[PDB]
RNA sequence: AAAGGCCUGAUUUUAUGCAGGCCACCAUCGAAAGGGAAUCCGGUUAAGAUUCCGGAACCUGGAUAUGGAUUCUUCACGGU
RNA sequence: UCAAUGAAGCGGAGCUGGAAUUCAUUUUCCACGUUCUAGCAUUCAAGGUCCCAUUCGGGGCUGAUCCGGGUUGAAGACAU
């Protein structure tokens, strides 16, 4: 048998990201003695549209405290983020819509986006457009914090992490459908090699696990153990409960 | 002087931007240096082996003075010196026929490791020193047991500059003089009573003690406070 | 001839004091590069006995190599042949690890 | 005791002195003489027809010469060879591995002069 | 990664010094349609021409001197 | 081991103002120049101070607390 279609994908070798009109590497400004402080007090300066990336970058100026210059970067924008704003970012910084706060000084029960898992990694929660965590725990003696997540998982966090104010703008971003395969051909070209997505039982039997057949049928089951390897876990993978949810 | 003004720079958080403070704490050290700093902090963070930190137990300044005094004293003679004494000797030994003791007993400090060795387990040593930070130290970790095991006063010193300098040489990583003048005899006396006061009378504690485990400035800092507070 | 000694030294290896000055050597080692001309050899007994004399025109390097044994070069282990050679782990390397060095 | 102080915590390179060579010998043993002289450059003017009939009426002489034959070279040996000032050279690589020079002469010199003293016209 | 290339003063080949010192950057290649310093016309050969001839242009780099400017209120002036 | 950084301010010990009953003594106690605005913040900083002989220039110290020279954080003998 040859190689399955999934398995060509991790190689590498064509579905890198088409990344010839993405903005950066859009993730939040590394932490510095300012902030790690008091605060610091940038500008919006204008807002592009980013590339494969429904939430718009609200790209944002900071003076470099150390040299003369000013340390540009980029930041998601937010609801109510527009330009001319001043956003003020720091363990001092007053909360407010479009601000980057540590999540120790946040205070419980406050919506808040674009999140560090730990703090470093220049956010990597919620970026994606209409989603947003929610602050359901402090936990101050162990420098901790619970989260309610986007996927309805429960988080401790570092208690130094932290996150921008506001929920990620481009809310509704998926309501209405592409409604025509051009339309998701424009939304998939700039952004992934993965579409069309070709069912496997169409497949020569070759070609994928679930393919061949007189008739059109999967034929094995479909669910597919995780302890399963490279090869055999295309399909449904370690489903643990099929059918229609909440029932 | 209505010329001269005075305007503070507000170097506080967010303002103007800050001067140029001394940032030697946070040079990005070239790598040798590094691996060249901690290996040191290594050397004292883990539990250190008994006969290890036999060393960095040492003479003190004031005592080392005579110590490298008397020695220098003994300066060997390097063959410079020996060119013109080697020049007098074939010559005396030639003509004036004084067999070959035209020239008197030479009295110069034994140095090599091998040599001062041989010089312990004939102890005919009188007095050996160790450099107390040879690379690797495995070299003289033997020493302090062989010669107490024997009786030879022995002293850890610190810096084979010294030894190197008293031998004429770039490092001798130990010392050893077998003979003495009588009128040195009396202060090389004094040094080896005063030096068995420090490591032969001792030796047999430091043969059970432990060492290192010292602790950093952040983690002995913050274990204080737990200690502190409990 | 402290070599002697500094040899019967070298045999008790696990032995506490050389256990804590494997241990120093071990983080030492790693952060300096793969390959580097060793300064002056670490055991001055063995080096004489194994061809080195401390005169001018001889150096020493340390390397260190994976431990482990050689895997096969074939894609995915997918051997190809009859299946008395399927093996393509627990293949082991008929140098030893030093002449690997 | 006392310590310095510095400004970068990136530590650059430290600069230091640098010696030029000072060779025992020269590698070479001897200075090669000219590879490219005033009658190593210039093979041989061409007398084919166009050039008969381009040179009265275009001031101009043509110049077989080496591949490795430089304008700048080439404009001060022909001028060093004929003792003529040249107003411009104008080159090009004829297709059967010749390098084609077509020198012009200024006002003073003209090319019957300097082509009737070479021998040919 | 210890990756320096320009700074400039010693007196117009001038220290290869802190000295009016600096990103902390990281080799190079990859487009004869991508971007691009600047040309056109007329004539002219058996075949070449925005390339040859003639004429008129422009640019780059270089050294470089006159006019004009400005300046005793030291480095312009008109206009809301 | 992971991550980051132009490895920039970490920890400790402080100073100032605060409410406390050792009254202030780190026997407490928290913060150590910015929150109406699409401005600017760059010259080993100005000042103040000391020294030189200072020519018509320079050089040190506070300004800008000091000690530790562990870049910081996580994790941790797990994991790899």
């Amino acid at each position: 048998g040859r190689v399955i279609r999934n398995q060509r994908k991790g190689a590498g070798s064509i579905f890198t990201s088409h990344t010839r009109l993405r903005q950066g590497a859009a993730k939040l400004r590394t932490l510095d003695y300012a902030e790690r402080h008091g605060y610091i007090r940038g500008i919006v300066k204008q807002i592009v549209h980013d590339s494969g990336r429904g939430a718009p970058l609200a790209k944002v100026v900071f003076r470099d405290p150390y040299k003369y210059r000013l340390r540009e970067e980029i930041f998601i924008a937010n609801e109510g983020v527009h330009t001319g704003q001043f956003i003020y970012a720091g363990k001092k910084a007053s909360l407010n819509v479009g601000n980057v706060l540590p999540l120790g000084s946040v205070p419980e029960g406050t919506i808040v986006s674009n999140v560090e898992e730990k703090p470093g990694d220049r956010g990597a929660l919620a970026r994606a457009s209409g989603n947003y965590v929610i602050i359901i725990g402090h936990n101050p003696d162990e420098n901790k914090t619970r989260v309610r997540l986007p996927s309805g998982a429960k988080k401790v966090i570092s208690s130094d992490a932290r996150g921008v104010i506001g929920v990620i703008a481009g809310g509704g971003r998926v309501d209405k459908p592409l409604l025509k395969a051009g339309r998701a051909f424009h939304k998939y070209r700039l952004k992934r090699n993965s579409w069309p997505k070709t069912r496997g039982v169409a497949m020569n039997p070759v070609d994928h696990p679930h393919g061949g057949g007189n008739h059109q049928h999967i034929g094995k089951a479909s669910t597919i153990s995780r302890g399963a390897v490279s090869g055999q876990k295309a399909g449904l993978i370690a489903a643990r409960r099929t059918g229609l949810l909440r029932g | 002087n209505p010329l001269t003004h005075s305007t503070p720079k507000n170097f506080g958080i967010g303002q103007a931007v800050q001067p140029k403070r001394n940032l030697s704490r946070y040079v990005k050290w070239p790598e040798y240096v590094r691996v060249q700093r901690q290996k040191k902090i290594l050397s004292i963070r883990l539990k250190v082996p008994p006969t290890i930190a036999q060393f960095q137990y040492t003479l003190d300044r004031n005592t080392a003075a005579e110590t490298f005094k008397l020695f220098n004293k003994y300066r060997p003679e390097t063959a410079a010196e020996k060119k013109e004494r080697l020049t007098k000797e074939a010559a005396a030994v030639a003509e004036g026929k004084s067999k070959q003791d035209a020239s008197p007993k030479p009295y110069a400090v034994k140095y090599g490791l091998n040599h001062v060795v041989a010089l312990i387990e004939n102890k005919k040593a009188k007095l050996v020193l160790i450099a107390n930070d040879v690379d690797p130290i495995e070299l003289v970790v033997f020493l302090p047991a062989l010669c107490k095991k024997m009786g030879v006063p022995y002293a850890i010193v610190k810096g084979k500059a010294r030894l190197g300098t008293l031998v004429n040489q770039k490092t001798s990583a130990v010392a050893a003089l077998t003979e003495v003048r009588a009128e040195d005899e009396a202060a090389l006396a004094k040094l080896v009573s005063t030096i068995d006061a420090n490591f032969a009378d001792k030796y047999d504690e430091v043969k059970k003690h432990w060492g290192g485990g010292i602790l950093g400035n952040k983690a002995q800092a913050k274990m204080d406070k737990r200690a502190k507070n409990s | 001839g402290a070599y002697k000694y500094l040899e019967e030294l070298q045999r008790k290896k696990q032995s506490d004091v050389l256990r804590f000055l494997q241990r120093v050597r071990v983080w030492e080692y790693r952060q300096k590069n793969v390959i580097h001309r060793a300064a002056r050899p670490t055991r001055p007994d063995k080096a004489r006995r194994l061809g080195y004399k401390a005169k001018q025109g001889f150096v020493i390097y340390r390397v260190r190599v994976r431990r482990g044994n050689r895997k096969r070069p074939v894609p995915k282990g997918a051997t190809y042949g009859k299946p008395t050679n399927q093996g393509v782990n627990e293949l082991k390397y008929q140098r030893s690890l030093r002449a690997t060095a | 005791k006392a310590l310095k102080v510095r400004t970068s915590a990136t530590f650059r390179l430290p600069k230091t002195l640098k010696l030029a060579r000072a060779p025992k010998y020269a590698s070479k043993a001897v200075p090669h003489y000219n590879r490219l002289d005033s009658y190593k450059v210039i093979e041989q003017p061409i007398t084919s027809e166009t050039a008969m009939k381009k040179v009265e009426d275009g001031n101009i002489l043509v110049f077989q010469v080496s591949m490795k034959a430089n304008k700048y070279q080439i404009k001060k040996a022909v001028k060093e060879l004929y003792e003529v000032d040249v107003l411009k050279v104008n080159t090009l690589v004829r297709p059967n591995g010749t390098k084609k020079a077509y020198v012009r002469l200024t006002a003073d010199y003209d090319a019957l002069d300097i082509a009737n003293r070479i021998g040919y016209i």
